DNA sequence: CTATGATGCCC
DNA sequence: GGGCATCATAG
DNA sequence: GTGCATGTATTG
DNA sequence: CAATACATGCAC
């Protein structure tokens, strides 16, 4: 096992196909090789590590989520990313998950349900935020625009007919951004991580930067470097083909 | 304030005037809500005679408030007697009180509540006030916190209903310092959300639960406020002005001198600009394009130089304010203003990284003009904060001014001086200061709470230069 | 093409939009009664005279009662007026504008309706009380905000003939003796399509024979209204005298009688000898006698039946100038026929104060009218009890009498010109009830209107009494 | 004795106050008007009083008729110098009594399912009529309307416009002549009752020649006798005793 | 929202 | 007795 | 299959 | 009623 997590710099728990750690598992891995990259598709964030791959029509796929590098998964979620970026939680075990397709074709625990208690706000994806919360609730603050609305801004910035029309819609994900390092001033860091995540969320190139000079920042405010580096070196190569081995 | 004819009435907005009688001005708003049972709704009435034809006319208007609404012109061939009684018996109708007494209003429960509303220059100084006191981009301002921004649904409101505003809210944060979630907390947000206007489409208006929802409605109601004061200094002048923003800059009375760059004091600020951008705020860097000289009449004798500590600080605010507090200074926080909604209490707030309150700014990517103030503030004898509390001022005991104290910032072997302030130059560092009770600040900051005992001294002016954008 | 005044602002400086066939003006209405609607919504399309600026009306509110109204303008986007026109109408009908004339209504939506939006002095002053305009309007205005059965205004012939298609709908329901669900939707369909006000009570239901009979009053009256307003038009071409063309239009010969006459003697003794006794709140006095001459009758009539009487007809003071032009007409076959307790026809009496209560004579308007007609009963049929069904009695039979307790005897009877006047005064005619009761007096109730000859038309001085 | 108590009355009778009417006969003080014998201004010839009370408000009591032929179906109740209007007061003139000091039956609840209208004094109407419901219509108008109309013409100010805002009556009037002609007379059973129960003068003579004819139509003559006595004796005192 | 009313409660 | 203010309902 | 409008509920 | 917005089956 720990040359395998090793490898991945994650502890790992005890017609498919069996990727990530278990390309290790099935020695495929040995052929620079970044496995901070190993099976992220061009949606997968940071917290979510992708171990199956299935229809490819729709890029449907199953993954380890773990909300930080220094934690366990607190789910397996699925994505068709060919389709939406709604991740939808597939069981607390491997077991589950692939029972939850085997019916398809328990899924949130009572620790799920703790976490959905922790959920601040679902942000695009709908499995929520989870930030570290004092008495005087530092670490948060919610955005200043509902979900549809940012969604609204988000088809404005993306449908616009020029560079100068983009960066024009552009302004009040500006002002969100002053906002945002407001929140930073005063360690409401759940506000960027709100934002951030939505702009990755969309999927269209213009974002990656703002996102990239929020998100990282975000976890380097959050401590949680590897999925700095997860979402630089993915910015840099979120593709729709996504095999180590290529 | 002035009063203009509600567009709304497109047929008669040209033709017809609101009708006035020196105090009693037969117009009205009325807003009404409760949110237990889900009304939201908004009541204006005008009462308009043509200019050209003698006839009187009431036209009201109604709806969610925000969402414009259905109206009615009523004529009267100029019976205006009648059309008085009619606006009478709706405004009692609504409210239950006599109309003519407006000014001695009362609202009574289960009724509607009223409202009450309202060319020889340097070329850079042209540019700074133009940046400042452009009509316009203030109305820009206005129309983006009503339209962009849905903060001001029905407009505006007067400063004693901005004061009442404030009233309201410190009874909100009496009610909510018992926290009790009960029949009383849903009426006084019924009370503050009657006063000040909401858009909440479909869903039920949520409660203000937490101090954070709080401090969000007072950056509203103060930048409301601001807003306020703002459109009133931009007021028009006669007499010969031949360019209306040197009667704003009148209207400021600042003496502000423009600085080269071979001076000491340029690089000197220079240095200090970039020692002192924080690396976290790396999604721009600071340029300073110009230094501008401060002199705020009358502060020399007012300002606490008997005090020690005495530090160079930073003051950044968003590129229209500025106009505000170059006539007049900053403000601590209003007295009506609940004290603790603010994470260290009351008073006026400095910065010693130069790119935190360079936040406050709001400049862009388009537009790349931004103003930073240094003030020197003689802080005294500190105390030493290490997590927000608005209680603050009661620490003292004889001081004059607290430090919130955060991880990073400059080290004190580092400092340089200038005219004989001590200047905290950069680049920040860490603090050895932890918490084993709650949480550190990442980053100092300096409360005061006299203002007397600060002395504006140079305003920066910083382009803020942002970076690639995918 | 009138204005609605509704539109204060621009009643006087706007007409209605029109297209041909189609014209942008509509009128909807709809009520439920098991959830107790009764709503109209009226949209006309107003372009200004002076500048090009199209407009949309919209009003709306309780049948009746003056409403809710819109004014949408539009300086010169007629594109605009018609898409928000049709717009507002599709939502209202979920029906296209455009075909307006292949209307279907939809439940749970507005039904739609149509609009219309040298002589002697007595024989005129004849003419100038039946054809006095004013007094017309004063009518219409009487039916409508007097008597509100017709609240907001006229109505076609043929929106008239649907509401007879739906009182013969109704009259097959209650046939079927069932007060339930299908009778609620299809007075629904009534109500609809004949606009009442019923504040704010339900509508009640159409239980026996009696609602539907008024509602067929109100409908000839309303038939009335129609044709009269068409026939008192008045005409140019230098007329000098509009009741002359009036009198045209009535085509019907009508001279003086002098008093010392024979035969005008026996009718003023024929109008006291059958002065009814129960009728004796007033007294009538002939004051004249008019000639009748309806052109077209003489070779329609019926001489060749026997058993022709001398009959009484009284009706309002109005419809006199349609009956003068039209004669009196028989009951449409649309129309049900149960709402005639002896079946369809015309209508006259033996008694000439029963008939001439119809007159709607007044305290202040004491003058009436009583027409005679000469009418041939031929095999006269005897019926003692109401029965809508005496069409299919006839068999070879040509009229139908309704036999009351007191009627004037035959041994008193006197001729007018060869035909028989049934002379009073009124007796007992002996004939009595062993099921139920005794009609009052007798009527008599043709079916072929060729057995009718009007011969006199009768001027008639009702003469109330003292008041207190 | 009392055949020739009720031979005085020409009615039938069934097996701190003052007891007057027919218990006078049997009290023997008439030792003559016994139609309108303590007949009130506003009590109609259905209704003959048998009990006087408070003469303040003339609160009285009486035994009802539906008819002169039959037996008082009700005792009512009224006060003349309040209002027009009847109230059932019990069975006999021993339960209202108590009442002062059973109301409804289930003979009275029966006259109530035969009940057709009120006419403003609230007891009800009960007409015969046939297996095709002849003998009865409805006004074409609404009784609050009626009393409106009422209103406005006793509070004209001249002649004219008395004559003018009569003529909603005088077609009512007209109506109840088709009416009378196609046998529904309890319309014009009701048009008197309600103008009776008016009470201004206006109507007395008009109300007279509907009424009492429709009781001549309803064979009921003793009480159309009573009611042209008492329109020209409606006074104020009425005790023929004096 | 108008708007109009039953109704009822009050000087 | 007259008038306007909860409830209600329809538009 | 995708705009797209419709039908239903709430508030005003 | 107007007018909104939101779940939903239907024509290019």
């Amino acid at each position: 096992r720990k040359e395998v997590e090793n490898h991945y710099k994650l502890s790992l728990p005890e017609g498919l196909q069996l990727v990530g750690p278990y390309d290790i598992l099935a020695g495929k891995h040995k052929t620079g090789l970044n496995f901070n990259l190993h099976w992220r598709f061009y949606y997968d964030p940071p917290e979510f590590q992708t171990i199956i791959i299935g229809d490819n029509k729709t890029q449907y796929h199953m993954g380890y989520f773990r909300d930080s590098p220094d934690e366990f998964p607190v789910y397996v979620g699925i994505n068709e990313a060919k389709k939406n970026c709604i991740i939808v939680p597939n069981g607390d075990n491997v077991f589950a998950a692939v029972k939850l397709f085997l019916t398809k074709k328990e899924q949130r625990t009572v620790k799920m349900k703790q976490r959905d208690k922790k959920v601040v706000t679902k942000t695009f994806h709908g499995a929520g935020l989870v930030v570290p919360v004092d008495k005087n609730d530092v670490g948060y603050r919610e955005l200043p625009e509902t979900d549809a609305d940012l969604k609204r801004i988000c088809k404005t910035i993306v449908e616009a007919a020029s560079d100068e029309e983009r960066l024009k819609a552009f302004a009040p994900i500006q002002e969100m951004m002053t906002f945002v390092q407001f929140a930073n001033d005063e360690c409401d860091y759940g506000m960027g991580l709100e934002l951030g995540m939505d702009l990755f969320c969309y999927g269209s190139h213009y974002f990656h930067k703002v996102a990239g000079q929020l998100l990282p920042l975000a976890y380097n405010l959050l401590k949680r470097n590897l999925f700095a580096e997860i979402i630089e070196e993915h910015l840099a190569n979120r593709s729709q083909e996504n095999i180590d081995q290529l | 304030g002035k009063a203009p004819v509600d567009p709304e009435c497109t047929a008669k907005v040209g033709k017809a005037h609101v009708y006035c009688e020196g105090n009693d001005v037969y117009d009205v708003m009325l807003n009404q809500t409760n949110l237990q049972f889900n009304n939201n709704k908004y009541y204006l009435i005008q009462l308009l005679e043509d200019d050209a034809q003698r006839n009187f006319s009431v036209w009201m208007r109604w709806g969610r408030v925000g969402k414009m609404g259905q109206h009615s012109l009523v004529a009267c061939s100029g019976n205006l007697n009648k059309a008085k009684e009619i606006f009478q018996k709706k405004f009692l109708d609504k409210t239950k009180n006599n109309w003519e007494d407006r000014e001695k209003f009362e609202k009574v429960p289960g009724k509607y509540d009223m409202l009450q509303m309202d060319s020889q220059l340097d070329l850079r100084v042209q540019e700074l006030i133009k940046l400042i006191c452009n009509v316009q981009a203030m109305e820009e301002m206005m129309m983006e916190m009503k339209y962009n921004t849905k903060k001001a649904p029905l407009g505006k409101l007067t400063v004693a209903q901005i004061k009442a505003g404030y009233q309201s809210l410190k009874k909100i944060e009496d009610c909510i310092r018992a926290g009790q979630h009960g029949r009383a907390l849903m009426e006084a947000c019924n009370e503050f959300y009657t006063r000040i206007p909401h858009d909440f489409g479909l869903r039920t208006p949520p409660l203000i639960r937490t101090q954070k929802e709080l401090s969000e409605k007072i950056q509203l109601l103060e930048a409301l406020g601001d807003i306020e004061i703002a459109i009133k200094l931009v007021k028009t002048e006669l007499q010969s002005p031949e360019h209306p923003l040197d009667q704003h800059y009148r209207n400021l009375h600042c003496a502000l001198r423009p600085l080269d760059h071979e001076s000491y004091e340029f690089k000197v600020i220079s240095q200090y600009l970039q020692s002192t951008h924080a690396p976290t705020h790396s999604d721009y860097t600071m340029t300073l394009l110009d230094l501008f000289e401060v002199e705020k009449d009358g502060e020399k004798e007012a300002f606490r130089e008997d005090l020690h500590n005495r530090m160079l600080l930073w003051h950044g605010s968003r590129m229209s304010n500025w106009v505000g507090i170059l006539s007049h200074g900053l403000r601590i926080a209003p007295p009506e203003a609940p004290i603790t909604g603010y994470m260290f209490g009351k008073g006026i707030y400095f910065a010693d990284m130069s790119s935190k309150s360079a936040n406050y700014c709001f400049a862009s990517r388009l537009k790349n003009t931004g103003l930073l103030l240094l003030s020197e503030v003689a802080l005294g004898q500190c105390n030493e904060l290490l997590e927000a509390n608005p209680k603050a001022e009661g620490l003292l005991q004889g001081k004059h001014s607290t430090k919130g104290l955060g991880k990073m910032a400059p080290s004190s072997a580092h400092f340089v001086t200038l005219n004989g302030s001590t200047v905290p130059l950069g680049p920040a560092s860490d603090t050895g200061i932890l918490n084993p009770d709650g949480y550190t600040l990442n980053y100092n900051e300096y409360i005061v709470y006299n203002p007397n005992q600060v002395r504006m001294r140079y305003l920066l002016k910083v382009q803020f230069n942002f970076l690639q954008l995918w």
